[PDB]
C-alpha cells in the first residue's frame, strides 16, 4: 500500500521510492533504514513513538545490533533529503525524553 | 581466562555490536568459532578482524582452539 | 511456468530464455545461474531474498561449490542484460545486508 505525506510526497514500504509532486520527474531515492523508520511512523499517525521501541523494532528484525547515534543520523538524513525543516515542526520532528513524532499528513493510496 | 565478559577486552564498539549479532556472550565463545565462519557477518569486515585478533593475540589465544566438556 | 515482468518482459526458465514486448522476435540466452536468480526473485515477488539464500537455492540443488562473490558476478551480468541501471534500479534492487529485491511486477500465466 502506497502512502502520501502532507498531500507532497508519496512513498511506498516495499519498493522504498519517494516522488514529490512538484517535481514528478525527479524520483527521490532513500536507505532502507530511514525509509522503514518513517514507514513505521506512518504506521502510527501523528502519535509519539518511543525512541528505544522504534530503533529496536527497526534494527532487531535487520539481525544486528547498533548503537543509538544510528537513530539520530538516520533522521538527520531523513530530514535532510525530505528538504523538511531544520528545526522547525512541519514534517518530521524530535520531541525530547519522549521520542519522535511526524506532522504530515497520512493518505494511503491504496 | 577464558570465563570472562567480552567487555573485559578493549574492543572498538563496531566489534562489540557484531559480536552482540551473533550472541557471544562470553570469551572462549569466541574462540570456537574460526575466521571464516566470523567474517561471514554484517559489518564485522577485515579491519575488525584483524583487530580482534590481534588483541586475543595479546591475550595469546587466537580464534580455533577447542577444549574439553565445555562446561 | 513463464512470467511476465514489469509488462514488458516475458521469462521462460525452463528454456532460459528472455523476450522483450518490444522486441518479440529477438530471445535473449541467459545463463543458468542467471535464470535461476530471477526464478526465485519471480517465486517471492518483492518480499526481500537473502543472499545465503540465493547461492544455496542456486548451487546446492547441482552440488556446484563456489565462492559468496560468484552471486555478485552473477547479478551483474543479469544487470546488465536486462538493461537495468544500477543507480536508479527499477528491476533488481540491493538491499544491503539483507539481500536482493524484485521490485518489477511479476505476472503468472499459467
Amino acid at each position: 500500500m502506497k502512502f502520501i505525506l502532507a498531500e507532497k510526497f508519496t512513498f511506498d514500504p516495499l519498493s522504498n521510492t519517494l516522488i514529490d509532486k512538484e517535481d514528478s520527474e525527479e524520483i527521490i531515492r532513500l536507505g532502507s533504514n530511514e525509509s522503514r523508520i518513517l514507514w513505521l511512523l506512518a504506521q502510527r499517525p501523528n502519535e509519539v513513538i518511543s525512541r528505544n521501541d522504534l530503533h529496536d523494532f527497526v534494527w532487531r528484525e535487520q539481525g544486528f545490533e547498533v548503537d543509538d547515534s544510528s537513530l539520530t543520523q538516520a533522521i538527520s538524513t531523513l530530514r535532510k533529503m525530505l528538504k523538511d525543516s531544520t528545526k522547525s515542526p512541519q514534517y518530521v520532528k524530535t520531541v525530547p525524553k519522549r521520542g519522535y513524532q511526524l506532522i504530515a499528513r497520512v493518505e494511503t493510496v491504496e | 581466562i577464558l570465563l570472562r565478559p567480552v567487555d573485559d577486552l578493549e574492543l572498538t564498539v563496531r566489534s562489540a555490536n557484531c559480536l552482540k549479532a551473533e550472541a557471544i556472550h562470553y570469551i572462549g565463545d569466541l574462540v570456537q568459532r574460526t575466521e571464516v565462519e566470523l567474517l561471514k557477518t554484517p559489518n564485522l569486515g577485515k579491519k575488525s578482524l584483524t583487530e580482534i585478533k590481534d588483541v586475543l593475540a595479546s591475550r595469546g589465544l587466537s580464534l580455533g582452539m577447542r577444549l574439553e566438556n565445555w562446561p
